[PDB]
RNA sequence: GCUUGAGUCUCGUAGAGGGGGGUAGAAUUCCAGGUGUAGCGGUGAAAUGCGUAGAGAUCUGGAGGAAUACCGGUGGCGAAGGCGGCCCCCUGGACGAAGACUGACGCUCAGGUGCGAAAGCGUGGGGAGCAAACAGGAUUAGAUACCCUGGUAGUCCACGCCGUAAACGAUGUCGACUUGGAGGUUGUGCCCUUGAGGCGUGGCUUCCGGAGCUAACGCGUUAAGUCGACCGCCUGGGGAGUA
């Protein structure tokens, strides 16, 4: 939200903003709601993120070249 | 892997906010339950706390306005 | 002592069992696999195993796993007996109608190498001819000499040469099968479970398999 | 104080603590080839120069 | 009867005239059958965000065991004065003693 | 609701023992109890659309137990409907 | 509700193979014994035992021999809703002569064959082969 | 007459389940006041429009109407449909540890009754954002289509009517039986819960597979597998799911 370390910049810096949520709000503000997408992509998104821990464990069995 | 919702039996009150800013970040978010890891249900607990707090000024919605 | 110090294996419950009859997976931290049907289960199997012994069956000794691959040329090449030690070539059992002419070929370039083209032509095309020879001996060599088909089936694993399992029953032939409670029980002449994946196994296993053949061909 | 030349930082306990179990008592890594083992071999395991 | 942790802040205005409702409002809890579990006053904690006039506020805990149709007469009188802005309470069978 | 201080004094009084509830003026009492309770929540604010299955079970299952009592002692039945009244 | 209780002990049989246990379970009754013991007697299922004071714990000890069921394919004739009333010439005989029929005569639960001993019938159990 | 079926009681558990009302924070449109520019919106490109009668933007304050962020989890509730902030009043369904009982009191079902998102209409309120009808600039051989600037029914709430759907893991409901694992969510019993563990017992749901079935893809303990009970429906498409 604020970042401001007196002066030892000489840089904008938006570390601090990018760090608190600053884009978070602009996505979900721009353009309409569409009361169905949060269904969607909640499921389809984190079912996913489920499959990279399961090629983890997926990929190191054989591999024998 | 915390003291807090595991081995701190019986739901934890925000009147000892000495531990409750340690769960929101310096603004007034909350921290996801896949980084400061506990289950999923006290998350919600602890969302029950950090809402009362944000009811009863102690835990703001965000850091100023 | 209690085979191999321990012939009821290990298992870690991802052992999946089904097997779970075959064994009564008594457990230690990451498991464990078959006590007692395991240990009996194996004096029996050396009887079997001397009958069809005697009655020249043929031995194979299949294990394409790296490690006790040369307890496979052990227990084969010492005395007489034929193995398979390497890659499991899809058809070298089922195909074999075809790879007995890969036999003329593997026991040609034998002679090639010997008193044939060994330096008849450019040392270019020579070099090949040789290097080949290495890579189709090493998991052809021990059935190359055989006068028929094997009877007797002494595979390893089947967590990974199930198909060495499944191509033998092509045929039909029994198969001596050292297995797990989350591998391929069903089509066998005799699973004797326990550990199949350690060095002294095939150690214990093979030596008291070795003396099984230096009785089988009197 | 390297696990190649001389031998396993603790009982068959890698430093990386990559391998654990008993049953891989003499798996050699294709780069690190350190075979776990007790460390009381480490007593018995002489290195060169 | 039952268990309604009142938290409530009044206004540093009221700073020095509330204690003496503190007198008045548990008080009405002993002449409305009810025992209170812990009797604090902290002070004028400085609030989280300034409640659309002053910053900072002056809060005081009560946690109190009283019938549920007394402290809804309560919560209306705190609703309905000039120090409380903010007053809420929990739900019954639990209590606690430390709020520290 | 049904609370349990008037749970357990029905079963104290209709029922010869603390803890002798699965029997037939039992249930149905406790049942009829839950109803003639109940009034307070389907008459005020009405739209309980999803609490009407719920009453559609307990009024049913009432009728189920009667449904037994009646042909096996008709002389508690017309007794039980006559002490508490759950017929009408 | 499990509205046949033969259903609940002849899907216990067929799936008890299909599970390939060597004892199996199920609720006891005059009837059921009478089929099992019936069952015993030819060489289907291995003593069956009662076990249980009130409660009769039809306890079962399935049979094989070569290493093949014997009991390999059966289920029910009667069933709940088509009651098959059958008399002694009109008989089904199972499998032409490898495979026989349970059937509750004026006597009682007995094979087919021993009911073409009495000359009677009425209620055919169920297939059992 | 007796219980392994159904169900009730004693003691408890989590939530977008619902109905009626209220509250909190902040914001788009609009209005006014302090400052100030000649441009703003938008598109592949362009433009109608607005503007020097000081817009867009920025700060503070205010009246309406409507919607619930991070936490969020092929997770949860339910017959289905459908549904996310919180509190207050009331209540139900699903499930479980250890026991006491009635003793098959159970399941389903044409005509029928009830629920029925959304939308249209009659009535009393209603209008910020958006949007059928319509107008205008254009890509184009034309625009009553994709874009953009406005705008009415409507969107919201309550009382009724039509009683309609992809009202679809497209798989009706109930009970029993048939090798498992990685998981997710919600309880409990036992052991040194000394610690975020181990071994059993139920509901819901996803994926990989065995027995089995199928045209095949694949379903697979929530089955398209094996039986019994109950209900609706089909006999090539079009005509037409229409008069």
């Amino acid at each position: 939200i604020k970042v401001r370390e007196n002066e030892p910049f000489d840089v904008a810096l938006r570390r601090f903003k990018r760090s608190c949520e600053k884009a978070g709000v602009l996505a979900e503000v721009r353009r309409r709601e569409f009361y169905e997408k949060p269904t969607t992509e909640r499921k389809r998104a984190k079912a996913s993120a489920v499959k990279r821990h399961a090629k983890k464990l997926a990929r190191e069995n054989a591999r024998r070249t | 892997f915390c003291r807090f919702t595991a081995e701190g039996v019986q739901e934890i009150d925000y009147k000892d906010i000495a531990t409750l800013k340690n769960y929101i970040t310096e603004s007034g978010k909350i921290v996801p339950s896949r980084i400061t890891g506990t289950r999923a249900k006290y998350q919600r607990q602890l969302a029950r706390a950090i809402k009362r707090a944000r009811y009863l000024s102690l835990l703001p919605y965000t850091d100023r306005h | 002592m209690l085979k191999a110090g321990v012939h009821f294996g290990h298992q870690t419950r991802y052992w999946n069992p089904k097997m779970k009859p075959f064994i009564f997976g008594a457990r230690n931290k990451v498991h464990i696999i078959n006590l007692e049907k395991t240990v009996p289960m194996f004096n029996e199997a050396l009887a079997e195993l001397n009958k069809i012994a005697s009655r020249k069956g043929k031995i194979l000794f299949v294990g394409t796993k790296r490690a006790a691959s040369e307890a496979v040329k052990d227990a084969a090449l010492s005395c007489d007996q034929f193995f398979v030690n390497h890659r499991w070539l899809g058809g070298m059992l089922t195909n074999w109608k075809t790879v007995r002419q890969s036999i003329k070929r593997l026991k040609d370039l034998e002679t090639q190498s010997q008193d044939g083209t060994f330096d008849k032509l450019t040392k270019k095309e020579a070099l090949m001819r040789t290097r080949e020879l290495e890579k189709l001996e090493n998991s052809l060599g021990g059935i190359k000499d055989m006068g028929g088909l094997p009877d007797a089936l002494f595979v390893i694993d089947a967590d990974h040469e199930h198909i060495a399992i499944k191509e033998a029953n092509n045929l039909g032939i029994p198969v001596f099968a050292i297995v797990d409670t989350n591998s391929d029980p069903d089509g066998v002449d005799f699973v004797i479970p326990g550990n199949d994946d350690a060095i002294r196994a095939v150690t214990l296993y093979l030596g008291a398999v070795a003396a099984t053949v230096r009785e089988g061909r009197s | 104080f390297c696990a190649r030349i001389f031998g396993p930082v603790k009982d068959y306990e890698c430093l990386c603590g990559k391998y654990k179990r008993l049953k891989h008592r003499g798996v050699i890594c294709e780069k690190c080839g350190v075979e776990v083992t007790q460390t009381k071999v480490r007593r018995e395991r002489m290195g060169h120069i | 009867m039952r268990h309604y942790e009142i938290v409530f802040m009044v206004h540093p205005d009221q700073s020095e005239q509330v204690p003496g409702m503190i007198e008045r409002y548990t008080a009405a809890i002993t002449g409305a059958e009810g025992k209170i579990h812990r009797l604090e006053d902290w002070g004028r904690r400085q609030l989280a965000y300034p409640i659309n006039k002053l910053h900072k506020a002056h809060y005081v805990l009560m946690n109190v065991e009283a019938p549920q149709e007394v402290i809804d007469e309560l919560e209306t009188t705190f609703r309905f004065n000039d120090a409380v802005i903010r007053s809420m309470v929990m739900r019954t069978k639990h209590a606690v003693t430390e709020a520290s | 609701s049904l609370s349990t201080e008037a749970t357990a004094k029905i079963v104290s009084e209709f029922g010869r023992d603390a803890n002798d509830t699965g029997s037939t003026e039992v249930q149905v009492a406790l049942l009829t109890a839950q109803i003639n309770h109940l009034q307070g929540h389907f008459a005020e604010h009405k739209k309980d659309h999803h609490s009407r299955r719920g009453l559609l079970r307990m009024v049913s299952q009432r009728r189920k137990l009667l449904d037994y009592l009646k042909r096996k002692d008709v002389a508690r039945y017309t007794q039980l409907i006559e002490r508490l009244g759950l017929r009408r | 509700s499990m509205q046949d209780p033969i259903a609940d002990m002849l899907t216990r049989i067929r799936n008890g193979q299909a599970a390939n246990k060597a004892a199996v379970t199920m609720p006891s009754s005059k009837l059921k014994v009478a089929i099992a013991n019936v069952l015993k007697e030819e060489g289907f299922i291995e003593d069956f035992k009662v076990e249980g004071d009130t409660k009769p714990e039809l306890e079962l000890t399935l049979k094989y021999f070569q290493g093949k069921a014997v009991v390999e394919s059966i289920q029910r004739v009667s069933r709940p809703g088509l009651r098959i009333y059958k008399r002694k010439d009109e008989l089904p005989k199972v499998m032409a002569g490898l495979g026989i029929a349970v059937v509750s005569t004026s006597k009682g639960v007995m094979t087919d064959r021993a009911a073409r001993q009495a000359g009677l019938g009425g209620e055919i159990i169920c297939y059992v082969a």
